[PDB]
């Protein structure tokens, strides 16, 4: 069996959910979403914020707890074939993480650029940020933490220690979320402008760099793949 | 739409918009709507806002639902940032062409370099038609007429697709062979020197030479066509002509101004001295885009936005005509739901509880006087 | 000489020099030449240039071929930076003493703190003689007369040579023994502790003590001699007295200004309204150090630089006398080889295609009026 159709679901769930989110913000961007003190803003975007934060907390808790509870206790007696299967599953997790990172750090981040360049910033909880800071960022954080936990709990290569590149790849992009404090502070106190290249945004930049640890993470996963079932063929 | 969020005192003492007018309330696609009026730069400009040395006359709107055809300060076009002087009054005019159907809240706003957006009163303007009918023709000094909606779009798409295709071809050429694990194992286990061999180096030399040559040829071709180009035209424009207003014949001294917390009313005691030679009467109090009117003295006919207009929201304790030379002290109450809807009552949250506004005094004949008032605004709780 | 490189619009709208005069065109060594004139700070000062809050009246020249004996703004000496006000006109006077023989292009220039050099018209001034005859005597408040050409030169040379000799003596003392390879080998192979031994430490203690003692003694000796010293005198000088010009009786409105690309001419349509009580006639157009003259109305007699002077370069479509109260619109063409030589035509490269200048109107009696004009300058290609 090896690589199964979990990869198709991993791509499709993010694609479909974010296409629906884009449709939602296209429908309610203006007209319940321009005036932050208007009553329909509360029912169309503040309610969205509340629901998404609650669901994110619940989903993160359930997913991480399940992955940690079902952790493999007897990793020593794991056959190379099952190890290859688990390596492919971890690669599917990494694919989901990469897709979520794309959606969060490219699509909705620049989408918030356009929104904040075309309208007057009205609050810290604008429709664009509701979708970017508090939906897409938590979603990719949850996916990255889940991938890290899966590697640590199923792959003997990633067990017996915390991989530094994986930890950086998972935690650095997470630090973009608390960095929103600098964004809000730097937009209300510093820089009465909408310059996207303002130094108030360098918090996203610096911690966006830590996603480059995917290179060390991926060579680690390549070595984990090539442990027992490295071949032969490869170098043969 | 981005207002009702800014600090109440900051909205009160930056820029006072008055004599606002809108040519139309409902337009077709490609139809023009003109917004006129005056704005006065308040003398007590807050220190947290940089002085309006670099200011831009902008339009508050949800993206380009209109295009700004023209904008004027004084009587001259202002496509760039302009310098304003504190205490001066300027007249402005913005011409908008409808582009996107719908109901849009159009604000006239002034962006200040180091202070941010100063949003004036917003008016609902209806656009009907189809966006597909919109045209934005311009005629160049080279004698060609182009539509700004789609001009250069094909060229942009072509060049971006071409360069993307070149990069994809490079990556795919290297991606025909196995990519990650065998190459990693070859590099690690012994010297590699086998995964990059001719004609790979020849392909790379061809790619590099073709890239440089194509860039040079494309630049030369884009030079032969469009032989006449100019750089982007930028730079703050000085010498904005301010309005030459006559000195007001009415002097007003504010003795205490209070507002109830909570409440929808603001109260102030004014000592009004009438100079000149006509009996005056207080007709309006404008504080922050909100016009409190004494209906027995003045009525709005310019179609001011209803949610910003308090037709009878201004009550004067003694609004009888004030004979010339006479000085009297009256209690003025400005009350309307707008005071809470636009969060003017949230000045209690502000670190500077001072208000500013404009008082409009009218005589029997109908001619009006504009006087500016500013004072501390003291909340009252008991 | 550094002009013809700066942006044309920046040269047009910073500072307008007029009424320039030169006392002499050809001087001997030690002879004085005086440069007089007026400069007007343009109201539309470009935002990229910092406001002339800190400005210095300088001289453009190839090094000290002249020495600046005196310089005045208003009527008072300005050896330091000065504060200028935008829109004001100041009169200046620079006194230069010839120092180096040759033919020198002397410019009056204004350096602005955050904008750089603003170079006025330059004039060729011939200096004859020998540099060896130049003297620059000054008399101090201590009652001694010194020549600034060589004062303190011997003392400077002596002290520098003395300290250089001390350092060379130190190095040579250590350089008598072998330097690099044996010392490196001794330090590496085992503990060294042999290449620095008494009396080397005694020589070093002597060097240190002698250095400190000589510095202290020399400072005390230089304090006993020259007991009276003052620090360097610096600081921007405020309160420059501007010229009290009468308000012009001529109002000019620029309706479109165009220049051909390529070409050596600039065309503009002006609406001139003549107030006052005398018939006026347009006699000059000054744009950037270039004076376009209508020879039938005015002739230059101040010896203006020929390459900057267009004697008949100004053509007015109807330059008949303009009766008081009369308003007429004329087409004004300013054409000369200077427009291309000084790269005024390279405003097409500029990111701000706006011009400014001065129009000089003359009546029959000969008295003149200065009016300032500024407008967008539109290139024409077809
Ligand atoms: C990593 C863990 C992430 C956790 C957060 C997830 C956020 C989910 C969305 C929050 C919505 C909210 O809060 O709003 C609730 C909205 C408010 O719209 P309404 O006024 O009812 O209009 C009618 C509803 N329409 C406008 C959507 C038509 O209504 C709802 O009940 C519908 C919400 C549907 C969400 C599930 C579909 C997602 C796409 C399919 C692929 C997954
Ligand atoms: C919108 C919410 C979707 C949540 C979907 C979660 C699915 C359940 C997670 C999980 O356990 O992994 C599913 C697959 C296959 O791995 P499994 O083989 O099930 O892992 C257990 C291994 N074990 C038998 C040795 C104990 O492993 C994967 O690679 C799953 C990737 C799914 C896409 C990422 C979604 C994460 C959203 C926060
Ligand atoms: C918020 C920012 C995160 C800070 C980063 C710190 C974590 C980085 C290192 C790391 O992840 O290791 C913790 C473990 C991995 O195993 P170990 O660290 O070896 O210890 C396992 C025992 N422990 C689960 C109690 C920790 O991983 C887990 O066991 C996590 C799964 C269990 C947690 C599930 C409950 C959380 C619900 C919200
Ligand atoms: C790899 C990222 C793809 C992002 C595509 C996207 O944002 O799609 C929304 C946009 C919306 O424009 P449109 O298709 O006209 O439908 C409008 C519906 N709303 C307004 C809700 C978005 O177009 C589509 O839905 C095309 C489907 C692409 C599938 C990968
Ligand atoms: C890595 C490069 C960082 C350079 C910082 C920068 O560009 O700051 C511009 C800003 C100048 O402010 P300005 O651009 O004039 O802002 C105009 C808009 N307001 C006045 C509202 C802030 O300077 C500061 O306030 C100090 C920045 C400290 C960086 C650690
Ligand atoms: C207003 C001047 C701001 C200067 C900022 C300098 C930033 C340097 C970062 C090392
Ligand atoms: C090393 C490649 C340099 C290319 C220079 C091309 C100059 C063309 C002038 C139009
Ligand atoms: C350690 C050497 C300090 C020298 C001080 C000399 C003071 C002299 C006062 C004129
Ligand atoms: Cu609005
Ligand atoms: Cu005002
Ligand atoms: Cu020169
Ligand atoms: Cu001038």
């Amino acid at each position: 069996l090896l690589d199964k159709k979990w990869l198709t679901f991993a791509l499709a769930i993010y694609t479909v959910f974010y296409l629906w989110v884009r449709w939602y913000e296209g429908v309610y961007g203006w007209s319940a979403g321009l005036d932050s003190f208007a009553p329909e803003f509360e029912t169309y975007w503040m309610n969205f914020l509340y629901t998404e934060i609650v669901l994110e907390i619940v989903t993160a808790s359930i997913l991480w707890g399940y992955l940690w509870k079902t952790r493999d206790r007897n990793l020593a007696a794991l056959t190379p074939r099952e190890e290859l299967r688990r390596n492919f599953t971890h690669l599917v997790w990494l694919v989901a993480y990469a897709w979520a990172i794309y959606w969060g750090a490219s699509y909705f981040t620049e989408q918030d650029g356009t929104w904040h360049q075309t309208i007057v910033r009205d609050t810290d909880f604008t429709p664009s940020h509701i979708i970017e800071f508090y939906l897409s960022y938590p979603i990719y954080i949850i996916t990255g933490f889940a991938a890290f936990i899966y590697a640590k709990t199923r792959l003997p290569f990633f067990a017996k220690g915390i991989s530094l590149p994986y930890l950086v790849l998972v935690v650095g992009p997470f630090m973009i979320l608390p960095n929103v404090g600098l964004n809000e502070w730097g937009h209300t106190f510093w820089f009465m402008e909408e310059l996207f290249v303002a130094p108030l945004h360098y918090g996203f930049v610096i911690f966006g760099w830590l996603a480059l640890a995917v290179m060390g993470t991926l060579t680690q996963t390549f070595y984990s793949f090539a442990q027992g079932g490295l071949g032969q063929s490869l170098c043969e | 739409h981005g207002e009702k969020s800014q600090a109440a005192f900051m909205r009160m003492r930056t820029i006072h918009w008055y004599d606002l007018s809108w040519s139309k309330e409902k337009v077709k696609i490609n139809e023009t709507v003109e917004i006129k009026g005056k704005f006065h730069v308040f003398e007590g400009w807050p220190e947290t806002v940089d002085e309006p040395d670099v200011a831009f006359l902008n339009v508050g709107m949800p993206g380009p639902v209109f295009i700004r055809k023209e904008s004027y300060i004084g009587g001259q076009l202002v496509p760039r940032s302009v310098r304003l002087e504190i205490g001066k009054t300027y007249d402005f005019r913005v011409v908008l062409k409808a582009r996107r159907p719908g109901d849009w809240h159009v604000h006239t706003m002034m962006n200040v370099q180091g202070g941010g957006p100063i949003i004036g009163p917003g008016k609902w303007i209806t656009v009907e038609g189809s966006m597909s009918e919109f045209r934005n023709p311009v005629t160049t000094l080279t004698g060609q007429t182009v539509d700004l909606e789609n001009y250069n779009e094909g060229n942009t798409y072509f060049w971006h697709a071409f360069w993307f295709a070149i990069g994809v071809a490079w990556i795919g050429y290297w991606s025909r062979r196995p990519i990650f694990i065998p190459r990693l194992l070859m590099v690690d286990a012994g010297r590699a020197d086998e995964l990059v061999s001719a004609t790979d180096r020849k392909v790379a030399m061809g790619f590099l030479a073709a890239t440089i040559l194509i860039v040079v040829m494309a630049m030369s071709s884009a030079n032969s066509k469009y032989p006449i180009t100019i750089p982007l035209q930028a730079g703050t424009m000085r010498g904005m002509k301010p309005l030459e207003l006559p000195a007001p014949t009415v002097s007003v001294k504010v003795e205490d101004a209070t507002y109830r917390v909570p409440g929808r009313a603001m109260r102030m005691k004014l000592t009004i001295t009438n100079h000149g030679n006509s009996p005056i009467r207080l007709g309006e109090f404008y504080t922050a885009s909100v016009r409190f009117l004494d209906s027995d003295v003045y009525k709005d006919t310019t179609g001011y936005p209803e949610d910003l207009l308090a037709e009878d929201g201004l009550s004067v304790s003694d609004n009888s005509p004030l004979a010339p030379g006479e000085t009297r002290t009256v209690d003025v109450t400005a009350s309307d739901a707008a005071w809470e809807v636009y969060r003017l009552s949230d000045i209690i949250y502000d670190p500077d509880s001072r208000f500013a506004g404009l008082l409009f005094f009218f005589d029997a004949t109908g001619n009006r006087q504009v006087v500016q008032i500013d004072a501390p605004l003291i909340p009252s709780f008991m």
